[PDB]
């Protein structure tokens, strides 16, 4: 509750000159933000578990192995080994660190 | 018979002239022109899928609407002040414009001579003009009337609607008209109103007797008045939205079972979800087969099979279920456990990409699909030299702050690490 | 840039196929469709009216003659506001006044 | 006022060049007119 | 964070961190300052 009655303040900007439109540009933006945020999820919880997957015998730990693979895909989301290492980096900088970013260019810039 | 001879219609129908067999059967000496080499060479021209304009036979007298034969023939030979007076006094104006514009679209094609090919070119996009400023005028006095023009079957241009001539001839204008559009959606709401929104239908869907009430649209409101509900249960369910989000909740089940018996359910012994999911994607290919044999109209079997491989998504398809037989006689060897589970790790990750091919249904998401579809290319190219370029970073820096070392695992991987940091 | 600007056109165009499958599509979900399968399979053994259907010609004769009208309509307003373009009017007026020279010089 | 901006809005109306061009092309049928007629 | 049963109670305090903070307001930063530049 307080973070809802502390959303209010944003109410303030809407009497300012050159503010106002800024807020309804954002109010126009929140609709395709939101699915974006559906197709990023589900990519992400995909490479999770494929990683979990691979690189892990069946285990059934409930929250050691989970959470463990829980903090690995949101350590990721925040930002013979060596063949198949690189190859697993590799991917990941090739599909997350690029391709999503340019349809957020292309999207915000088109609503903008 | 009096064709100019310049023209590349005239050498066509020679061609197929000397190439028919009953006249040199007659005699070598006598060609002989009939009408129905002219119409089999039209049937080229103008698709397969039509039948023959002019029947092969087996006072004076008239074929049905000569003015389509006279306009056919106007057209051919790219005679443009002919043909727009010839049009202004057809009978079925629509679709005898939208079958010009498909035979000069595809004429403009093969004739290797660029001023004619560019003349024939902008009189086919003129008749495109023509054909969308007649449907305007028809659409704006009456609605639900002019729809049906989209749909009749003309026996004047070979028994087809005046949608697949649209449709085959790329004329993409004619496609995004607006009033096609709202038909489209019509088709695609089915039986119901088109008005009551998304979430409705999901709670609908979630809710058998809810239904029942009066929270849901119709149209047609003998339907929605006198309520049978067996009669409307069968109506809500023949709707092809109502067909999409079963599809799809049943494939994000798939994906969810698929996903839990390959965590922690990988068995050398065949377990019953392994039968389950087995015949789930045996259920899957069948379903992606019978839409290969449907082709009512008698058409190109092997053309059909190259429009199919074509397609992306049908590629990634196929690609999947190469993967996952493949990975299935690697599980059923016991020797091979461990490449089983990494391959069908990998078809986990294909199968989980199919999922993007919803939001091309959205109104707002497919044009950006189409943008990232376009963008690839490019990506890649900058991925190869930002690789190249810190490669080569990476090496002069294990090169200058280190002496000679033989380490294959220690101090290559340590550089490794440092050049990913 | 180079895109976004008539893309919509490409994605309305190919909005066609999948409305049509889908139409054509059996009702059941991918489980539970082998039996509908095995239905057709019976009618193996043993098109559509909204896409493409044949009309009866008492109605469609009316249906003709009401094209006939509107594009007759639509061509005497397109005839009209070609004659309303000023390059037009300028090319008439400049042949109009050779007349006028014509008849002046030749008294 | 409101006298005022109607002057003001039919004289600007008539600086068009459409519509001088369509007043010219009127006053030349009245030269043929009276060329032809006598 | 500025800088940049407990598994259902952490995803949804990280999920709505991703949802808000990584997003939006660059959105309005990119139109603010695009539209003055």
């Amino acid at each position: 509750d307080f973070i809802l009655f502390c959303l209010r303040l944003m109410h303030i900007f809407t009497i300012s000159k050159t503010l106002g439109p800024k807020i309804i540009i954002v109010k126009r933006m929140m609709k395709d933000v939101f699915f974006f945020l559906f197709l990023l999820a589900v990519w992400v919880v995909s490479f999770g578990v494929a990683k979990q997957a691979i690189l892990i015998h069946n285990e059934r730990r409930v929250d050691w192995l989970f959470r463990g693979a829980v903090y690995h895909s949101y350590l990721t989301i925040f930002g013979f080994p060596e063949w198949l290492t690189v190859l697993l980096l590799c991917l990941y900088l090739l599909f997350t660190n690029i391709l999503l970013l340019n349809l957020l260019i292309a999207m915000f810039n088109y609503t903008f | 018979e009096n064709l100019d001879p310049s023209c590349l219609f005239h050498s066509k129908l020679q061609k197929v002239l000397v190439e028919d067999p009953e006249r040199p059967a007659c005699a070598p000496a006598a060609p002989r022109l009939q009408m129905h080499h002219v119409a089999q060479v039209l049937r080229e021209l103008l698709g397969d899928f039509t039948q023959p304009l002019y029947p092969r036979p087996r006072h004076v007298t008239f074929t049905m609407d000569p003015i389509r034969d006279l306009l056919i023939w106007a057209i051919v030979q790219n005679r443009r002040e002919l043909a727009g007076i010839i049009w202004a006094q057809s009978q079925d104006c629509i679709a005898a414009a939208l079958a010009c514009s498909k035979i000069l679209k595809e004429l403009s094609k093969e004739e290797e001579d660029t001023d004619s090919s560019e003349e024939m070119l902008a009189l086919a996009e003129e008749y495109e003009h023509r054909a969308i400023g007649v449907f305007t005028e028809c659409y704006r006095k009456d609605e639900e009337r002019a729809q049906k023009l989209l749909t009749r079957v003309s026996e004047a241009w070979g028994k087809t609607t005046c949608l697949q001539l649209a449709l085959e001839a790329k004329d993409m204008k004619f496609v995004s008209h607006g009033g096609i559009q709202a038909f489209l959606t019509k088709v695609w709401w089915g039986q119901l109103s088109v008005d009551n929104g998304l979430w409705r239908v999901t709670l609908c869907m979630l809710a058998f007797p809810l239904l029942l009430t009066g929270l849901i649209s119709f149209r047609e409101k003998r339907l929605q008045d006198v309520g049978t509900p067996a009669a409307r249960a069968r109506a809500f369910f023949t709707a092809p939205v109502v067909v999409f989000h079963l599809n799809i909740l049943s494939y994000f089940a798939f994906l969810c079972l698929f996903a839990y018996v390959l965590m922690v359910d990988f068995q050398p012994v065949p377990s019953w979800c392994e039968c389950a999911i087995y015949l789930w994607l045996f259920s899957l290919v069948c379903e992606e087969m019978r839409q290969l044999f449907y082709d009512p109209d008698e058409c190109g079997l092997m053309k059909k099979a190259a429009l199919y491989f074509s397609d992306f998504w049908n590629k990634l398809d196929v690609g999947a279920i190469l993967l996952f037989v493949a990975g299935l006689t690697c599980r059923l060897i016991p020797a091979t456990l461990y490449p089983g589970r990494v391959i069908l790790s990998l078809d986990f990750i294909l199968f989980c990409l199919r999922l993007m091919h919803i939001f091309t249904i959205s109104k707002t998401l497919g044009p950006k699909i189409i943008i990232v579809k376009r963008m690839m290319k490019d990506v890649f190219f900058f991925l190869f030299l930002l690789a190249v370029w810190v490669v080569s970073f990476g090496v002069a820096k294990q090169a200058i702050l280190i002496h000679n070392e033989r380490r294959v695992d220690w101090l290559f991987r340590g550089a490794v690490y440092h050049s990913y940091l | 840039q180079q895109v976004q600007e008539h893309t919509d056109q490409i994605w309305k165009f190919q909005r066609h196929d999948l409305i049509e499958e889908y139409h054509g599509r059996p009702a059941a979900p991918p489980p539970f469709i082998l039996l509908s399968h095995l239905q057709l399979f019976i009618k193996r053994v043993v098109r559509h009216k909204q896409l493409k259907n044949k009309l009866e010609k008492n109605e469609e004769a009316a249906l003709l003659s009401w094209e006939i009208y509107l594009k007759e309509n639509y061509l005497q307003n397109r005839q009209f506001q070609q004659k309303q373009r000023p390059e037009q009017k300028i090319e008439d007026i400049s042949n109009k006044v050779d007349a006028m020279v014509d008849l002046l010089d030749l008294d």
